[PDB]
RNA sequence: AUCGAGAGG
């Protein structure tokens, strides 16, 4: 298809899709994995400012948990970072607004969810600040629980952010990579009390791999181009976007560089 | 007491440490809190005018900044809150209040504070988080450790005082140790690990990260070293990386147990150029000890060099244990099954002779044992047996344990681990003593509630047949828990008394120095010692030698130090020397070689009149061995030439030279005698080193080779020289005192009991003797 | 416990059996007729001795010991030493219980050397936890609370009268052992 | 003690100066530095004053005489030149 | 600028040692009592076999960062399949009428001993070691 | 803290990309020595890591009893089943080259504690500070911004360095620096001086 | 706070040293470090 | 005191799971491991979250004020 | 307290070049470029397209503190080969294989049916 | 006690030694006894020692007597700090001890000696007996705030 | 301030 680099996935999903990498040195996969976890963007609650707190849980805690609570970022790449825009404190294009109250009506304790929360900035028909909610009810991920007569009531200004600045911002969760399964590289050494076979596990990876045969001699000059990967999507950004940002930040990176080259 | 002898002090600080490697040795990370709030009065200089109005523009809330500026009058202007503090414009004679700056000098300083080694100089640099960050090289003097440890900073407000501790109290300055005549800091943890695999002759460094460790080198020669192996695939040994961090023209020989030169065991090391030739590096060669790297750095170009050696081996040893890892884990304690089946038959067969011995007790069919009670005798045989046992049992583990286990490879590496941690971990932990004896019976005639009464067995006395890791009996545990609580009351008693004591000692000896004619004396002008030492010379620079001429045989020592020019076959082989066939007859130089051998006779005599153990390695203030292994190298003598080197020569160069040296300068016959006295050693040392045979023999000197080093022996024997001025007695006390804290615990007082006896002149002794011969 | 002769005729015998436990156990779930400790000490199953007292007793650590014993072995199972005694006149109802509360925490001291147990105890009164749940009402001095509150994965049997699992002061951290960029 | 004049022929203090002694004329120096003191050799990028303290010292243009003294109290004067810095 | 020495070496035992991946090679001159040579090899690189006997070749040449091959334009020195660079740590005489000549090859050792080489060998720091199959 | 007797306090902070990772992907929260624990010869905070690995793969709580007999063998047969190591050594990669480690490290879920100490509120800095009357020397302690104390063993090692007046300025300029006024005749402060 | 609860204090042959007569009634590890170890010990 | 939004290793998202996980553990009578493999949660740092957090919150909710 | 903000890790202060490039020293054609607010994740991959390309004799990564993200790399080429061009086309290189890998795993996404 | 000696040929060789070892100490009688060697016996108490063979056997031994305990930790001191322990306690004719009896009880200096212990006691002592500090020692100095004759401070420096 | 207690290395 293309020259360079080849990608055949192994399984799909929306929470993950496992690929296996081809034609790549080990070094840009790395920098793949890290640019995924880390330079992606999204948007995560920056700022909370509550008026009533009935709650046992501290407010400090509580915004926390909201920094922490997954919103959409699809259209992430239309908002803008804060920093960049001339607002004096933020605008509708870079900042989403989201405002929650919650009391307790009932006498049993009344749960508050990531879907009770709504935003009162505007839209602009972008899918940007929408709460993630993979649960099968429905129900939305619960900051606090509220004993009758409790209420609280609370405003949050999410901003872009990247997960290098703290990490509410990553998209994905854990990255599974795994090279030379057979370790025909024996890039690590084995240890065993009285063998190595018997005392570690064959990966599922080994066996897409052709078996290593004992009579041929290792080669020195052999690198392993082939990996293989999976990615987890929290579900702010779909997985094929995620690994997509993560390719297209590191060469915005790249390019980045070859610009201050040229300036310089 | 207390205020005068000790004051809180303006300018000090303190934090929490931690440890950085990539920080150099001799520099502190100091918070930027700490050096904003600490302030050094800087008089205004024509070159520093720019750079202080910057500081002060800057303020007090970014550093580099000032907090306050002292003007011609003095009165106080205040940068927090001015009505000026835009306005000023710097006026010559002004102070400014620098904040403290990167590469300023302070002190860092433990507060057992027994040595000097514990307050030392450190360069300045503003690190941005909250704990103080130091080199783990600098741990041990220091005798820190990062669990919450916490240590003192002191900012110097003159430009004397810090010269003075620059000068002298700087970090590389003091890392030989005067005391002990050894470095005090060494590579420890990791990077004596991980400089131990990479020394492996099976770990080979690819050229990537051959690349990255050669530019990871602060100060790389530029040059890549050719590949170990090129043909197959450019492969690197780590040797040859490390070597490049070795400093060139420094040369290092060990020989440990087999050290051929094929070396299949790859013990000990050969270092030429500072490159090394065989060898896998262990912990005496990079360790504090003299004779190790650190030494032989240190001396030959100076301190600096060390400490940035210290820094480059820490760099790239790092990086290579980065990439190949270490873990400790379970299964590094866990023994494999056979082994264990024969630990638990040591430990029955230990049991059965027990119990025989025991049976034979109660028969009374026991011999009578001369001096002591029947009953502790067997208690001595049950003890002894124990502890055989207990060590057999070790012996087995460590052959079970595979050259893989982690903690065989901190062992191997001398960084951590004990023969005795694996033991009490796989095999069995030991019998507990208490009081210095079995566990005693609270209860009438049963150590524990559950054993029934008058049980002398090692389980009902407290030995744990069970390893850590099989884990202890309730019983094994009590008894564990009645050791563990002695040593903790005995570890606080032995601080305590040795804390008094070092306080006497200090408070003894202080008064004492060398004063500016070489006695040392005290203030009142006590002669303490007419001869510092003995010698009159400073304690660093001092190493182990051997002297050759003491030991071996008579008939021994003649082949290698008497040449007879009369005798053909007594006169040396042409070879040696070109003037050799001339040399053939040649009686007036033939009287000359042996007056020169009758002195060596004396000095033989002499040595062995001194030692009846007549023991090689003593003490010396130049190292010969390694001053011809330097012109060796300087000077590339194939030795297949003759020696340049008239036979007379060198007999009159060497007495040259023993009369170059002197401790004292005064021509007085006194002290004329007391500088021979003094340095009688040291040329029985250097006769003994390079005799005329010797010098032709061991190599082929030229003429040159031999002047310099006639140079260097005598340079370096006046680099040893004490310093006059030095506060000895000070460095006395310490130095007892700061051993005796580490000092932990037939029948004789010992340690710090028996220490507090001596220094105590009491007439009573709880344990005297006498050793009739 | 108390051990006295030939409970059922046939062996010296713990004081104590498998229905009294099962009542007492039934007692526990109904949480009918109740079974106490009191009322052990009443039935006289159990008593409580002083150290003086303890000096004329025999006691047996695990009432395992005194039933009759007439081989292949683990080899990671500690080595017991047969007790090789006639008569016990009481049974510890745990080896644990000499330890402490704070030894209750330790996981597996057995295994690890007693002077770390001690500065683990120390350390544990050091470490912070939620001291109670009425801390938010209450006015202390200083309180220091955990966001999130782990009960430990290796717990003790004491730890579930000592309520540390209910009321856990540390977090379970994923922890690896290595050498790694060193520090 | 009282006209306590040594020879400088006859002088038995070490010709090499002591470790204190050069550590005390180099903050000396440093010190008049700081304080707007001449300096009497060529400096080629230095703001330091101990920087050009050193290089005093190897230049030996520093005119201090050090006072050597003994317990009995007799005084034997060493020009910083004189004094060998090794 | 030329081979100071080649020869037919058949070795009788080969030692791994304590290393897996290096052994030592205990060989001899084959046909010449003379000379008889131990030494490290690497055998993941090159395996030895036993009773196998290979071509060894010292030679001076053929300072300067070592350079990757810039191009295949550049010839290869060999044709043997083995080649170290290294420096001796001795040269010695084991008795008289017989020397020694002791090569350290990046930690690896290898000492060989036989009377005509020293007129070859020199205290060169340079060697290349060829080990042809 | 470790529930073993293993203290210490954080070297560092490092962003889970940095860390080094396992096929997995899990990132230990906590990275220690492998050369404290032979030192410290706690066999129980291995046998815990264990265990833990063996109660969060099976959801079944573990139990570190004292005096209980568990083999480790057994917690290892059952960490098998799960197909994890016996050991519990797990291959890791290095998190900046993402190459795998040559050793494989040993990676558990340990129970630690978080000690009162914290350094921000340790750390005290004092150029210039409040002073006793009577001392004339700094007051004590963080809360009066008060400074450190020079010990007299502190004194003595300067003396063994030999720092005469970097002693002087700490003994004097430092703290309680006086001037007075004393009379030839008597070396008493009976003098009474007017400068004006 | 439990440990604080049950406190043993012995105010000041061999008091600091675990006893045998000890066992079953006081923790054997329970007791401060350094100063006044043993002295006072936990139930 | 309350669930952890996500596991602090990798970081999946745990709130959603708690209040299903003890409806699972309590409608199946289910061992607690494999509730944990119905809620999808397959890496111990994601397991440790949910097994060992202990709601404090409600305790704290029981008192009146 | 005294802890620098996160955000100085991502975003460049005080006009801070993000290359600076010097000339080495002792080595003739090499030059250390000090990347400023910049990671391991790029430079890890920089080098190695530099290692891949024949005129580069030296390409390596070093940071001089783990909390100053600041990454050096020093650049030996071939003479006659400026190390600047050696750096630029390794990082187009580094670009068009990203490129083309995105391409094809969103074919086989689009294959893909979940 | 598998004694070394000169062999004859001259190397050295260990020939074993019988040696006795008693609980008591009467030295003076003891040494005059048949069968001993009269130099080679030697006292684990310094102060017989010194008693009965004079000061500098006493400074020997004691010098002895801190080795053994120095290398029952193992632990090497150099020969010079110990020795000058021992020549502190040894150049007064009587047997000094490190405690305020003794060094402090010497004469030497005044506000060292109150620095130790006893400090008022030895500055009654001294106002009632109108001694004189000379200020030469390093506590005293310290006391004075005056820089103390530490090597730095010995020295005078002046102009040329 | 003092005294006391506790805790840290
Ligand atoms: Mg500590
Ligand atoms: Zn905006
Ligand atoms: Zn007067
Ligand atoms: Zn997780």
């Amino acid at each position: 298809s293309e020259e360079g680099p080849q990608v055949k996935i192994r399984e799909a999903s929306k929470d993950n899709v496992d690929f296996i990498l081809s034609n790549v040195d080990l070094a840009m996969a790395n920098s793949l994995r890290r640019v995924m976890i880390a330079e992606i963007p999204t948007l995560a609650i920056d700022s909370v400012e509550v008026e009533t707190n009935t709650t046992v849980l501290a407010d400090e805690f509580i915004a926390h948990r909201l920094g922490l609570i997954p919103l959409q970022s699809m259209d992430i790449e239309q908002l803008e970072y804060s920093r960049d825009c001339f607002c004096e404190d933020h605008c509708d294009k870079c900042s989403v607004v989201l405002t929650l109250q919650a009391f307790g009506e009932s006498e049993s304790t009344t749960n508050v969810y990531s879907k009770d929360l709504v935003i009162v900035s505007n839209l602009m028909g972008r899918n940007i600040g929408h709460p993630i909610i993979q649960d099968k009810e429905g129900n939305g991920v619960l900051i606090c629980k509220l004993r009758k007569g409790q209420e609280l009531k609370l405003t949050c200004v999410a901003k872009k952010g990247i997960a290098k600045e703290h990490a509410k911002w990553g998209p994905a969760a854990a990255i599974e990579f795994e090279y030379d399964p057979w370790n025909k590289l024996k890039h690590t050494d084995y240890w065993y009390e009285q063998d190595s076979a018997k005392e570690w596990p064959q990966s599922k990876n080994c066996e897409y791999e052709d078996p290593p045969n004992e009579g041929d001699p290792f080669d020195y000059k052999a690198q392993a181009d082939t990996f293989y990967m999976n990615v987890e999507s929290v579900g702010s950004i779909p997985v094929d976007q995620v690994v997509v940002r993560g390719i297209d930040t590191l060469q915005k990176k790249v390019a980045s560089i070859l610009l201050a080259l040229t300036q310089m | 007491r207390g205020n005068l002898m000790g004051k809180r002090v303006d300018f000090s600080a303190r934090t929490v440490i931690s440890g950085d490697p990539n920080l150099e040795l001799d520099q502190v990370g100091v918070p930027k809190s700490i050096a904003k709030t600490l302030t050094y009065p800087e008089v205004v200089t024509p070159y520093n005018i720019d750079r202080l109005t910057q500081l002060v523009r800057n303020g007090p809330n970014e550093h580099p900044g000032a907090k306050y500026v002292i003007r011609d009058s003095g009165d106080r202007i205040d940068l927090r809150y001015s009505k000026r503090a835009g306005d000023i414009q710097l006026q010559y004679g002004w102070k400014v209040e620098r904040h403290i700056m990167d590469n300023d000098p302070v002190l860092f300083n433990r507060q057992p504070s027994l040595h000097k080694m514990s307050m030392m100089a450190h360069r300045v640099k503003v690190i941005p988080y909250s704990t103080f960050r130091l080199n783990l090289s600098v741990t041990s003097p220091y005798n820190a450790d990062f669990d919450g440890d916490e240590m003192n900073l002191h900012v110097p407000q003159s430009e004397e005082t810090r010269a003075e501790l620059s000068q002298l109290c700087a970090v590389p300055l003091q890392i030989v140790s005067p005391q002990s005549n050894k470095p005090c800091m060494g590579i420890v943890q990791d990077t004596l690990c991980g400089i131990r695999k990479l020394t492996l002759r099976d770990t080979f460094i690819e050229l990537d990260q051959v690349l990255n460790m050669l530019y990871w080198v602060p100060d790389w020669d530029g040059v890549i070293p050719t590949p170990a192996i090129i043909k197959p695939k450019p492969l690197w040994s780590g040797k040859q990386i490390l070597s490049v961090a070795i400093p060139n023209g420094i040369h290092l020989q060990r020989f440990d147990e087999g050290t051929t030169l094929l070396s299949p065991k790859d013990n000990g090391m050969l270092i030429i150029d500072g490159q090394i030739i065989f060898g896998v590096v262990e912990k005496k060669t990079v360790g504090s000890s003299n004779g190790g790297l650190i030494h032989v750095v240190t001396r030959e170009k100076g301190p600096q060099v060390c400490a940035k050696l210290f820094g480059n081996i820490q760099k790239v040893v790092n990086f290579w244990l980065l990439h190949n890892g270490f873990s400790t884990g379970i299964g590094d304690t866990i023994a494999d099954g056979p082994t264990m089946r024969e630990i638990t038959e040591t430990i029955a067969e230990a049991k059965k002779k027990v119990l025989d011995v025991t049976k034979e007790a109660q028969a009374n069919l026991l011999t009578a044992k001369h001096g002591m009670t029947l009953r502790e005798s067997f208690e001595d045989n049950v003890v002894r047996f124990l502890n055989e046992a207990r060590d057999k049992a070790g012996r087995l583990a460590e052959v079970n344990l595979k050259d893989l286990n982690n903690v065989k490879q901190m062992v191997m590496a001398g960084s951590k681990g004990s023969f005795i941690n694996i033991a009490q971990m796989s095999a069995c932990v030991g019998q507990q003593s208490v009081e210095g004896k079995r566990i005693a019976f609270g209860f009438v005639d049963r150590t524990l509630p559950h054993f029934s009464k008058d049980d002398y067995s090692p389980e009902s006395k407290g030995f744990v047949e069970n390893s850590y890791l099989r884990g202890l009996t309730p019983q094994e545990f009590f008894f564990h828990a009645m050791g563990g609580r002695e040593g903790l009351i005995d570890t606080a008693v032995k601080t305590a008394e040795t804390g008094y004591i070092q306080r006497r000692l200090v408070k003894a000896l202080e008064d004492i120095m060398v004063h500016y004619d070489n006695t040392t004396r005290n203030s009142l002008g006590n002669v303490i010692q007419f001869i510092y030492g003995e010698d009159g010379m400073d304690a660093a620079h001092i190493e182990k030698q051997s002297l050759d001429t003491i030991g071996g045989s008579d008939a021994a020592f003649e082949k290698r130090y008497r040449v007879d020019l009369l005798n053909t076959d007594h006169t040396l082989d042409p070879s040696l020397l070109e003037s050799g066939s001339e040399i053939l007859g040649d009686l007036k130089l033939q009287v000359l070689l042996d007056e020169e051998y009758k002195q060596l006779v004396k000095d033989r005599k002499f040595l062995r009149e001194v030692f009846v153990d007549g023991e090689a390695n003593w003490p010396l203030p130049v190292n010969i061995r390694r001053i011809i292994q330097n012109a060796q190298q300087t000077f590339h003598i194939d030795h297949t030439k003759p020696s340049d080197l008239t036979i007379k020569d060198i007999v009159l160069g060497v007495k040259d030279l023993q009369e170059n040296l002197l401790v004292l300068r005064g021509k007085n016959e006194i002290i004329q005698n007391a500088q021979r006295d003094a340095v009688t050693l040291f040329c029985c040392l250097l006769r003994s080193r390079l005799a005329t045979r010797r010098v032709l023999q061991e190599y082929r000197l030229t003429k040159q080779a031999f002047d310099w080093v006639l140079s260097n022996i005598e340079a370096q024997f006046l680099r040893s020289v004490v310093h006059p001025g030095e506060m000895v007695g000070v460095l006395a006390a310490q130095s007892i005192g700061e051993p005796a804290t580490q000092m932990t615990l037939k029948k004789v007082t010992s340690g710090v009991p028996r220490l507090k006896e001596i220094l105590n002149v009491a007439k009573n002794m709880k344990t005297p003797s006498l050793t009739v011969y | 416990f108390i051990v006295e002769d030939d409970e059922s005729l046939g062996h010296k015998e713990l004081k104590v059996r498998k229905g009294h436990i099962a009542k007492l156990m039934a007692t526990e779930y109904q949480d009918v007729e109740e079974y106490t400790w009191s009322s052990l000490l009443n039935e006289g199953l159990v008593e409580y001795i002083d150290a003086e007292e303890e000096e004329s007793i025999l006691i047996a650590m695990q009432p395992e010991d005194l039933e009759p014993a007439e081989l292949d072995v683990d080899p990671a199972k500690r080595i017991r030493v047969s007790h090789h005694a006639t008569t016990f006149t009481h049974c510890e109802i745990h080896p644990s219980m000499i330890l402490g509360v704070a030894a209750s925490i330790i996981p597996f001291p057995d295994h690890n050397q007693s002077p770390r147990n001690t500065y683990q105890s120390a350390m544990g009164k050091q470490a912070m936890g939620v001291f109670l749940t009425n801390y938010n009402v209450r006015m202390d001095t200083m309180a220091n609370i955990l966001y999130y509150p782990q009960k430990p994965l290796g717990t003790t049997r004491a730890m579930e009268y000592l309520k540390f699992r209910e009321l856990p002061a540390g977090q379970n951290a994923i922890v690896a052992i290595a050498c790694y960029s060193g520090y | 003690l009282k006209e306590k004049a040594i020879p400088k022929d006859q002088r038995a203090t070490t010709p090499y100066m002591t470790k204190y002694e050069r550590a005390r004329i180099l903050g000396t120096r440093a010190l008049q530095i700081s304080m707007n003191a001449p300096v009497f050799v060529d400096l080629e990028g230095e703001t330091d004053p101990l920087r050009i303290a050193m290089k005093e010292l190897a230049e030996k243009k520093i005119p201090l005489v050090i006072r050597r003294y003994l317990p009995d109290g007799s005084f034997e004067d060493w020009s910083v030149e004189e004094l060998i810095v090794d | 600028s030329n081979t100071l020495f080649d020869d037919i070496f058949q070795v009788s035992e080969v030692d791994p040692g304590r290393y897996n991946k290096v052994c030592r090679i205990e060989a001899a001159s084959t046909t010449q009592d003379q000379c008889k040579l131990t030494l490290d090899i690497n055998v993941e690189l090159f395996p030895v076999a036993a009773q196998d006997s290979l071509t060894v070749t010292i030679a001076s040449s053929l300072t300067r960062s070592w350079r990757p091959p810039q191009a295949g334009d550049r010839s290869l020195a060999d044709d043997y399949d083995y080649v170290m660079y290294g420096t001796a740590y001795k040269f010695e005489e084991v008795s008289k009428d017989l020397i020694a000549v002791y090569y350290s090859f990046g930690g690896l050792l290898m000492r060989l001993e036989g009377n005509y080489r020293n007129l070859n060998n020199l205290k060169q720091e340079n060697a290349y070691l060829l080990i042809r199959r | 803290a470790s529930r073993h007797g293993q203290k210490g306090t954080i070297g560092i902070t490092y962003r889970r990309e940095d860390m080094p990772f396992t096929a997995e992907g899990i990132v230990p929260d906590l990275i220690i020595n492998p050369h404290a624990i032979p030192s410290r010869m706690t066999v129980a905070h291995l046998i815990e890591c264990l265990l833990s690995k063996v109660a969060a793969l099976s959801g079944n709580e573990g139990d570190a009893s004292p005096f209980t007999d568990i083999t480790v063998e057994g917690i290892s047969k059952l960490l098998r089943e799960h197909g994890y190591q016996s050991r519990g050594f797990e291959v890791m990669y290095n998190g900046h080259t993402g190459k795998k480690l040559m050793a494989q490290i040993f990676f558990g879920p340990t129970y630690y504690q978080r000690l009162r100490h914290m350094v921000d509120d340790k750390i005290h800095a004092r150029a210039r500070g409040p002073m006793q009357v009577l001392t004339r020397q700094p007051v004590e302690g963080r809360s009066r911004d008060g400074g450190l104390r020079f010990g007299e063993m502190e004194r003595d090692c300067m003396i063994a360095h030999g720092a005469a007046s970097f002693l002087k300025e700490r003994l004097m300029e430092a703290s309680d620096a006086f001037r007075v006024h004393i009379c030839g005749i008597c070396g008493l402060m009976t003098v009474i001086a007017k400068l004006n | 706070t439990l440990s604080h609860l049950r406190r043993t204090n012995t105010p000041i042959a061999k008091p600091r040293q675990l006893h045998n007569t000890h066992w079953g009634l006081v923790c054997p590890a329970e007791t401060p470090e350094g100063q006044a170890c043993g002295l006072v010990k936990n139930l | 005191m309350i669930v952890p939004v996500r596991c602090f290793s990798c970081g999946k998202v745990v709130g959603d799971k708690w209040e299903s996980y003890l409806n699972l553990l309590q409608e199946d009578e289910l061992d607690e491991g494999t509730a944990l493999s119905r809620l999808g949660l397959k890496r111990y740092c994601c397991r440790r979250m949910i097994l060992t957090h202990v709601d404090l919150i409600e305790k704290f909710l029981r008192y009146n004020p | 307290m005294n802890a620098p903000d996160r955000f100085e890790l991502f975003l460049l202060g005080e006009g801070e070049s993000k290359l600076k490039i010097d000339p080495d020293t002792k080595a003739p054609n090499a030059v250390v470029i000090t990347f400023e607010k910049e990671d391991h994740t790029l430079g890890n991959l920089i080098r190695a397209e530099l290692l891949n390309d024949r005129k580069v004799l030296f390409a390596a990564y070093k940071v001089e503190h783990p909390f100053f993200a600041r990454f050096k790399l020093r650049i030996q080429t071939t003479e006659g080969y400026d190390p600047k061009d050696a750096l630029k086309n390794a990082c187009n290189s580094i670009i068009n294989k990203l490129g083309a890998l995105k391409t094809n795993f969103e074919t086989e996404w689009n294959l893909q049916t979940l | 006690y598998d004694r070394k000696v000169p062999s004859p040929t001259g190397e050295y060789v260990k020939e074993p030694e019988w040696v006795l070892e008693t609980d008591g100490v009467n030295l003076s009688e003891v040494m005059t006894v048949p069968g001993i060697d009269p130099t080679r016996i030697y006292t684990n108490s310094f102060i017989d020692i010194m008693e009965v063979l004079g000061i500098e056997a006493g400074r020997a031994a004691l010098y002895k007597e801190v080795y053994n305990v120095i290398a029952s930790d193992g632990s090497y001191v150099n020969y010079r700090h110990m020795a000058l322990l021992v020549d502190v306690m040894t150049t007064q004719g009587g047997l000094t001890s490190v405690t305020r009896h003794g060094f402090n009880r010497s004469n030497t200096g005044a506000l060292m000696r109150c620095s130790f212990e006893e400090t008022v006691e030895i500055l009654f002592e001294a106002g009632a007996s109108a001694e004189l500090d000379d200020c030469r020692g390093v506590s005293e100095n310290v006391i004075l705030g005056q820089m103390a004759p530490i090597g730095t401070g010995a020295f005078d420096v002046m102009i040329d």
